[PDB]
């Protein structure tokens, strides 16, 4: 038996009582990107390597919309672990401000 | 002036200039393992 | 008084450097991260830089200072130091030649636990559920991976169990509430104790690893949120489901190893809940199953699959422009009804759905002026400008929307 | 027989019928391979996470080995003998249909991990446990009477994968 | 370049080793086993580690478990003290008497190669006292034997006696003269 006990219980107190908790803010919803979208979203030939050429990390998508047919039709996204590892890396390493938008 | 506090995670600066930097290191690394391979069979 | 030393107190006692946290410590700067990953620790921005040094510009990262003073007191950081003992205590075993005494050092090892790192950073069950969003996210990927050099394969299999744990619940309690497939993977959105999480999930492919991806940075946020997931899944199912752990059948093992395996024993108010009750579904082969039964069995309904093989049934899911039996007692539908009476909730009509037509858009679940810009200030000009400009960079990608679906609906 | 079989390196693995044929081979290279019948989940979950197919890169280069990402490319190398899918692979391989010899030269081979994987501290020792667990499990019969050593693939590829 | 105290006598010691002239009861040290013939005194005295603290614990143990509720041969190892070896030889029960060459008080075991060469015993210098060490659950141990054998070790301890006579005690015949240490 590990981790085979339960630690909250009755447990009704916050961590974000001293203002210096910057909770982690989760990621941005996702916005019309499917397997099949409505096809005024798939990128025009021009902006194909445009957007290869823009250096990462200032660029709006990680990815190329893409339309599919079929589910069948679907890509394994090959550039998924690079995703998470960078969300990791923005936890730890990247500064946490408080804002007034 | 009607502002919704938030918090916000600036950029992680270097991350293009490291990203480049390990992409060159992986590749160097795997060409010397390579180099190992061949001197040892020398021997 | 005598005359204070200029930068030695208010932001130069509130923060310090990477170098000093690292120093003050007297810890590795990996383990200084590794403990910093488990602690929920991150760099804070002060109001002025070079105050917050010692007068210096300079490229720093700043840490609050009572957050790192803090940290030095902890059993975590203790048993970092007593994993390095064991190394070198290990190695002189090894380097002799005598392996009885080694393998004797392997039974005679305790390991640091992340217990008590929770307690202290999710004091309540509803703050933890808000983590889980990022929790879930690696441990559904650390699942669909080819296991390494870097990676162990019974990292992979413990991250897969708690995978399969956390499906079976959702399916289980009938917690989904939007599905949302994409290019990057599946999202599902679920109200667990009433707070709806929100998780990706890839498709089952094989998944070409980069060497340039960090596999140790990834190691110990799976070591945690691993950790956190055994915890949250202990709570959710003795509060209100079932036994923990669960068993799993293992000739049911041998033919899915995803979710139709892995039963479970105990001793509704959503209407995504309520669908497809009293439907039996037959999977085809050409769909995925594993992201498509899970959905299913949530909702309602009951799957038969063509891989099982390797009756009731009301409707058949197939992906082939050439359908081939053609019965008259079921309805044949792509996958992407199911993708949208999930969305809805409303149960939509197959019509647009069938074997061999093209299917709906899929949508996301989510003078003047000018003249009296004048009597404006520098600070309220330079804003106004700003949002003028932020305005027109969305109005004018409407625009090219519009202008988009107008040259393609010509065609 | 390991040209035939495409196994001249080590840590791979391939799919093979067994006949009256294939078993008297099947005792020559017996000290270089461990065999057994696989189940289902071994064989669907060691195709979803493992899969090889050469194939044409951008406009010249062939010899591109890459992974079974998709479908469609599964479409246009198959196709027109029934499979469309990964899926439908998984079913000719599980079953031994007429695409078996089609697509069984479609995957060439399989890359497993080693065991272990390391040079070290704790990765000698486990090595050295796992080293000795070899001669226990696995025997080299030397006679011409050698019984074929048949061993469980869903325990061996629950360590491969 | 400016170094510590220790670190510059022990690198002065170092020099001071080879630029003197030494008395041919030492340096008749440091002529010592080579690498082939060392690698197989060490393939037969690994089989003879003695039974390590756990191990015999454990065992005792077992003697203990099931003895008191529900024949053996005296089983053979390495023998390690100096006290004991210079015993052993003498009495005389020794094969094979490996000595470290490096021991802190050099003093120490400078009788010993030429006891045994007064008494009849096969003995070999072998290089590493930490080498000798390992061999025996010790740190250090200066000196290791061997005795008895089971009769499968017994041909290879034969030829492991005969192979170092001929290697060692026939190509060091001039170790017994000759002062060393005249390297310019």
């Amino acid at each position: 038996e590990n981790y085979q006990y339960d630690l909250w219980g009755d447990s009704t107190e916050t961590n974000d009582h001293v203002m210096h908790l910057r909770a982690p803010k989760l990621p941005p919803p996702t916005n019309e990107e499917s397997y099949n979208p409505p096809e005024e979203y798939l990128l025009s030939p021009e902006e194909k390597e445009a957007w290869e050429n823009t250096e990462y990390s200032e660029r709006e998508r990680n990815f190329i919309p893409q339309k599919y047919s079929a589910l069948r039709k679907v890509p394994g996204y090959g550039e998924s672990i690079r995703e998470r590892f960078e969300r990791s890396l923005d936890l730890y390493l990247a500064p946490r401000v408080r804002k007034n938008k | 002036l009607n502002s919704n506090p938030e918090i916000l995670l600036r950029k992680r600066r270097n991350a293009d200039r490291t990203r480049i930097e390990r992409q060159e290191l992986a590749k160097k690394k795997r060409e010397e393992q390579i180099k190992k391979k061949r001197s040892n069979k020398n021997k | 008084m005598r005359i204070k030393k200029k930068n030695t107190r208010g932001n130069a006692r509130n923060f310090i450097t990477r170098s000093q946290a690292v120093r003050k410590l007297q810890v590795s700067l990996a383990d200084f991260r590794r403990l910093c990953i488990f602690k929920g620790i991150y760099p804070r921005e002060p109001r002025n830089k070079k105050k917050a040094n010692k007068g210096s510009t300079a490229p720093t990262t700043f840490y609050y200072a009572k957050d790192i003073q803090y940290l030095m007191h902890e059993p975590v950081l203790a048993k970092f130091r007593e994993h390095k003992t064991f190394a070198r205590k290990l190695t002189r075993a090894l380097g002799r030649g005598e392996v009885s005494s080694a393998k004797r050092l392997e039974e005679n090892r305790d390991s640091y636990t992340l217990d008590h790192i929770i307690k202290e950073r999710y004091p309540s069950f509803p703050d933890a559920i808000r983590d889980i969003d990022d929790a879930l996210n690696m441990l559904f990927l650390f699942s669909n991976l080819p296991s390494t050099n870097q990676v162990s394969s019974k990292i992979i299999n413990d991250a897969q169990k708690i995978c399969n744990q956390w499906l079976a619940y959702v399916a289980k309690e009938r917690l989904v509430r939007k599905v949302f497939v994409s290019i990057k993977g599946v999202y599902y959105q679920a109200n667990i104790k009433g707070e709806e999480v929100r998780w990706l999930v890839p498709f089952k492919f094989p998944e070409n690893i980069p060497s340039d991806v960090d596999f140790r940075i990834m190691l110990t946020f799976l070591e945690f949120y691993s950790t956190l997931l055994h915890f949250v899944l202990y709570k959710l199912y003795t509060d209100s489901g079932l036994i923990y752990p669960p068993k799993l059948d293992l000739k049911k093992d041998k033919i899915i190893s995803g979710l139709s395996s892995y039963i479970l024993e105990s001793r509704y108010d959503s209407p995504v809940a309520s669908l497809f009750s009293a439907f039996v579904f037959y999977v085809s082969r050409e769909v995925p199953i594993d992201i498509l039964e899970f959905l299913i069995l949530s909702c309602g309904g009951n799957v038969i699959s063509e891989a099982a093989m390797d009756s009731k049934v009301t409707h058949q899911i197939v992906d082939r422009p050439v359908l081939k039996n053609k019965v008259a007692g079921r309805t044949y539908i792509q996958p992407q009804w199911i993708f949208d009476c999930i969305n809805k909730g409303e149960l939509v009509p197959a019509n647009k759905y069938l074997p061999g037509e093209a299917l709906p858009p899929h949508l996301s679940p989510w003078e003047e002026k000018k003249l009296k810009m004048i009597m404006m200030s520098n600070k309220q000009k330079k804003l106004y400008k700003k949002m003028k400009y932020s305005n027109a960079k969305k109005e004018e990608q409407a625009e090219n929307l519009k202008k988009k679906k107008k040259q393609i609906a010509k065609q | 027989i390991l040209s035939l079989l495409r196994l001249v390196e080590t840590n791979t693995g391939v799919f093979v019928k067994l006949t009256k044929n294939v078993y008297p081979l099947l005792k020559v290279i017996a000290p270089y391979v461990v065999i057994g019948k696989p189940s289902l989940s071994s064989i669907r979950s060691l195709i979803q996470k493992r899969g090889r197919i050469i194939y044409k890169g951008e406009n010249e280069a062939e010899p591109h080995e890459i992974v079974l990402n998709d479908n469609n490319i599964v479409e246009e190398q198959l196709g027109d003998h029934g499979i469309i899918c990964v899926e439908d692979i998984i079913h000719e391989i599980a079953t031994m249909g007429e695409s078996f010899s089609v697509c069984n030269f479609f995957l060439q081979p399989f890359k497993l991990n080693r065991e272990v994987s390391g040079f070290g501290s704790l990765n000698r020792l486990r090595k050295i446990k796992q080293r000795e667990a070899e001669s226990r499990t696995r025997q080299f019969s030397n006679a011409a009477t050698a019984p074929v050593i048949e061993v469980d693939i869903d325990s061996l590829l629950a360590k491969l994968n | 370049v400016k170094w510590p105290e220790y670190v510059r006598v022990q690198r002065q010691k170092k020099i001071l080793s080879i630029r003197l002239k030494v008395p041919p009861t030492i340096a008749q040290f440091q002529y010592t086993l080579d690498r082939n013939t060392a690698a197989e005194t060490f393939k037969l005295f690994n089989k003879y580690r003695p039974e390590t603290a756990a191990e015999k614990k454990e065992r005792l143990t077992k003697e203990a478990a099931a003895v008191a509720e529900g024949a053996s041969p005296k089983p053979y190892a390495v023998k390690y003290g100096l006290n004991h070896v210079v015993a052993l030889i003498e009495n005389k029960k020794a094969k094979l008497v490996l000595i470290a060459n490096d021991v802190d008080p050099i003093e120490l075991v400078v009788f010993l190669p030429a006891l045994c060469k007064k008494m009849g015993v096969p003995y070999a210098i072998v290089k590493g006292k930490a080498r000798l060490g390992t061999l025996v659950n010790q740190k250090t141990s200066a000196v290791a034997a061997l005795t008895e054998v089971r009769a499968e070790d017994e041909a290879a301890l034969a030829k492991l006696v005969s192979t170092i006579d001929a290697n060692f005690a026939d190509k060091y015949d001039e170790v017994k003269k000759h002062w060393g240490g005249g390297i310019l």
